[PDB]
């Protein structure tokens, strides 16, 4: 459900970047400046440290398991 | 200008840009810090200025277009992944 | 024969060229949606009636 919720909201936010994008409706100054600070976040999943602690917790959720 | 791969970035390309000396580019980056359009720290050993957050900026149409494409790319690992729990788990989730 | 037949030429009063090593390039979360695999059919195990 939360991954269904996600894909809609991000469809409603895709269907309203592309009206305004294309010539239909003004370009509001606010808002693509404001979705400016989401794709600065988003870390990267191919990072080492991050990765080298993710499986020493994988393992550690493994032992209970 | 770089796209958050390689956020970091050296002192003597920060020297070469703004033309100023070797020795003055820190207390510069310091009243970036002073002020907060600018979130980074600096490392001294490498001389390095790490850099983990940039203010926004005024965008125009072919950076919007290039904002859509790359949140189009966003929008179809989530289907393609709720395809993933959805077809190996049938009888757990009914 | 010796100085034709692979890499590591020798001839000229040192033994250049040709030199052998590895890079080792790695990601290793690339299972990781393999690993999503794995937990699911565990729940598999727990959930199907016996």
């Amino acid at each position: 459900h939360g991954l269904k919720g996600l894909n809609s909201k991000l469809l409603d936010i895709r269907s309203y970047l592309e009206k305004v994008a294309t010539g239909k409706l003004p370009i509001n100054h606010q808002i693509i400046y404001q979705l400016q600070d989401v794709f600065n976040l988003l870390p990267d999943v191919s990072l080492q440290e991050f990765v080298k602690a993710f499986y020493l917790k994988t393992n550690d959720q493994m032992v209970v398991v | 200008t770089r796209p958050a791969n390689h956020r970091q970035l050296t002192f003597e390309e920060i020297a070469k840009s703004a033309k100023i000396t070797v020795n003055e580019v820190e207390l510069l980056v310091m009243k970036a810090l002073s002020v907060g359009l600018v979130k980074g720290s600096i490392d001294e050993v490498d001389k390095r200025v790490h850099m983990t957050w940039v203010q926004p900026r005024v965008l125009d149409l072919q950076q919007i277009k290039g904002m859509k494409d790359r949140l189009e790319f966003w929008c179809t690992d989530v289907k393609s992944m709720e395809m993933l729990v959805e077809h190996q788990a049938h009888d757990i989730l009914t | 024969d010796y100085a034709k037949k692979r890499g590591w030429v020798l001839g000229p009063n040192n033994y250049y060229s040709f030199a052998s090593q590895q890079q080792k390039p790695e990601d290793t979360t690339i299972p990781s949606t393999e690993l999503a695999k794995q937990v699911i059919e565990y729940a598999r195990q727990l959930e199907m009636i016996v």
